[PDB]
C-alpha cells in the first residue's frame, strides 16, 4: 500500500492486457487461414481426423 | 459425390465462421485499447504520494 | 460457459449425421435407378412373344443390375460408418451437452433390406411376371426408406439450428 | 449493457444473416435443378410418390 | 397418352416455378446485403464507449 | 444502500427469465413449423384420389414430424429449467428486493 | 457457414450442372445417330436383340 | 476410333475442370484480400504501447 | 488434484458407452472444482476484510 517499489495493480493490469493480446492473436490466425482448427495446436484430435479425411 | 461429401465434412470440422470472427475482432480491439488505458491508469499510482513530500 | 462450449461437439456430431445421410441418399439415387431398370427388364421378359435369346438377354441384364445394387449399398459409407449398408440398426448423434442421443434408425438398402436376395432372378415368363410385383415392392420400400432418411436429415438440420 | 466481452446484438444479427443465407441456398438449388422437390430431404412423401410415378 | 400424363404429373409434383424463383432470388440477395450491413452496425457497439476513457 | 445493492439479484433473476423464455421461443419456432408441415400432410391424405402407397407415405411423414415435436419440446431448457417442457406450472422470478415474485405461467409445448 | 475455404453450395451446383451436361450429351447422341439405343451401353439386351434381328 | 479414345483418355488424365476452378478462384481471391487485411492488423501491434510512454 | 476432483491417474474411456458415462464424471469434476475455487475466493476475501480490520 502506497509503495514506490512494487506496483501490484500494474502487474495485474499487464496480465489482463496480455490475455487480450493472446485472444487477438488467435482471432488473427482464424482470419488469415479461414480455419478455427488450423494446426495440431488448436485441437489435436479434430485436426488429425480432418487431416486423414 | 462421395469426394465432395468428404471435402465438405472436412470444412465442417476445421473452417472458421468469419462473420462471427469479425465481431470478435472488433470487440477485442476495443478491449485491447481499454487494457492499454487501464495499464496507464495503474502506472500513475506512485506519483500520487509525491505531493505528500 | 463450459456448457456453451461443449455445444461445439454437439454441432460437429449433427453435421456428421447429415454427411452420413447424404452419402446414403447418393447411393439410394443409384439404387432406385437400378430398380427401375430391373422392373423394365422383368416386365419385358414376361411377354411370351419373346424368343429364347431375347429372354436370356433380359435375364442377364437383370442379374447384372442386381449385383450393382449390392455394390452401391456396400459403398454407402461416410468415414467408416453407414446408415444404409445394413451393418447396424441405428446411429445415435449428440442432441445436447449432457450426451443425450439424436437417434437415426438405419434404413438398409442392400438386396436383403429391399426384400430381394443375391440370387433373385427369373427363368420363365411366368416367373418374370411375378418378379414385376417383387421389384415394384422393392422400389416402393426403397423410396420409403430414403424418404425416412431425408426426413431424419431435415430433423438433424433443424436441431442444429436450435443448438446454435 | 455497454459490455466489451459479449455482443448479444451481433449474435442475433449473425443468426438472422445465417437464416437469409439458408433461404438463398434453397433458391439456388431450385434454380439449378428446376425442382422444388429435388431430393428426399425437400419433402420425403411427395418425393417418393414422384419417384414411383 | 398415359405415359405423357404420368410424366406431366411428376412435373406437377416436383418442378419449380422459375419465374417465382427469380423474384425470390432478387429479394434474398438484397436481404443478404442488408444483413451484412446490419451485422457491421452491430459490430460497432463496443467502440462507442472508448470515448468515455 | 443495502436495499439498492440487493437489486442486482433482482436484475439477474429477470434476465434469467428472459433467457428461459428465449429458449422456449426458439423451440416454439421449430414446433410451429412442424405443425404447419403436419397440417399439410393431413390435408393431402384426406384426398381420396390417392393410392395406398401415397397415403402411407404421408402418414409416415406425419408420424415422424410428430415425434420431432416431442424432441423439440423436451430440449427447451435453459440451465435445467424450462417454461415450455411441461415439468412445472409456473416459474417465479424476483420482482423486488423483498423477494416478491414476478410470475410467468408455464406454456406447455 | 460463412467459410472462405469450402463452398459446399458451389460443390452441389457443380454436381447439378454436370448432371445437366450429361443429359445434353445423351440427347446429342440420339440426334446424330437417330437412335435411342445406339450401342450396347444404352441398353444391352435390346441392343443385342436388335443386332441379331 | 482408337486415336479418338487415346486422345480423350489423355484429356481425362490432364485436363482441368474449369467450372470447379472458377469457384476456387473466387474463394482464393477473397482469402487473399482477407490475408492482406490480417497482415495489416498484425502490423499494428507495436503502436499499441506507444500510448504508455 | 485428480483425486480431489473425483478422478484417478488412469481415468479414461475405452468404448462409446464408457465415454458417455465419463461425460457425467467430468461434469461432476468441473462442478466440484468450481465450488472449491469459489470457497477459496471467499476465504481470500475474508482474509482481506480481516486485514483491513487488523489495520
Amino acid at each position: 500500500l502506497n509503495s514506490i517499489n512494487t506496483n501490484s495493480g500494474a502487474l495485474i493490469a499487464l496480465q489482463n492486457l496480455n490475455s487480450t493480446n493472446a485472444e487477438l492473436t488467435q482471432v488473427q490466425q482464424r482470419i488469415n487461414t479461414g480455419k478455427k482448427i488450423g494446426s495440431a495446436k488448436d485441437n489435436g484430435a479434430i485436426w488429425a481426423t480432418a487431416k486423414n479425411q | 459425390k462421395l469426394q465432395d461429401s468428404l471435402d465438405a465434412g472436412v470444412g465442417n470440422l476445421v473452417d472458421a465462421d468469419l462473420a462471427k470472427e469479425s465481431a470478435k475482432l472488433q470487440s477485442l480491439q476495443t478491449k485491447q485499447q481499454l487494457g492499454v488505458q487501464a495499464l496507464s491508469i495503474a502506472n500513475q499510482s506512485s506519483s500520487s504520494i509525491l505531493s505528500l513530500f | 460457459s463450459a456448457t456453451a462450449g461443449s455445444m461445439n461437439a454437439v454441432k460437429d456430431s449433427l453435421q456428421r449425421g447429415q454427411s452420413t445421410i447424404d452419402v446414403a441418399l447418393a447411393a439410394g439415387d443409384t439404387i432406385t435407378d437400378l430398380l427401375g431398370k430391373m422392373k423394365e427388364k422383368a416386365l419385358a421378359a414376361s411377354d411370351t412373344s419373346l424368343n429364347t435369346a431375347s429372354f436370356n438377354a433380359l435375364k442377364s441384364d437383370f442379374d447384372s443390375l442386381r449385383d450393382q445394387i449390392t455394390k452401391a449399398a456396400s459403398n454407402a459409407k461416410f468415414n467408416g460408418v453407414s446408415i444404409a449398408d445394413g451393418t447396424t440398426t441405428k446411429l445415435s448423434f449428440l442432441a445436447n451437452s449432457d450426451g443425450s442421443a439424436f437417434t437415426v434408425t438405419a434404413k438398409t438398402l442392400t438386396l436383403g433390406g429391399l426384400g430381394l436376395t443375391a440370387t433373385s432372378s427369373f427363368t420363365t415368363a411366368a416367373a418374370a411376371k411375378t418378379m414385376i410385383g417383387t421389384i415394384d415392392t422393392a422400389l416402393q420400400t426403397a423410396t420409403n426408406k430414403l424418404a425416412s432418411l431425408g426426413t431424419s436429415s431435415t430433423g438433424l438440420d433443424t436441431h442444429l439450428t436450435f443448438v446454435g
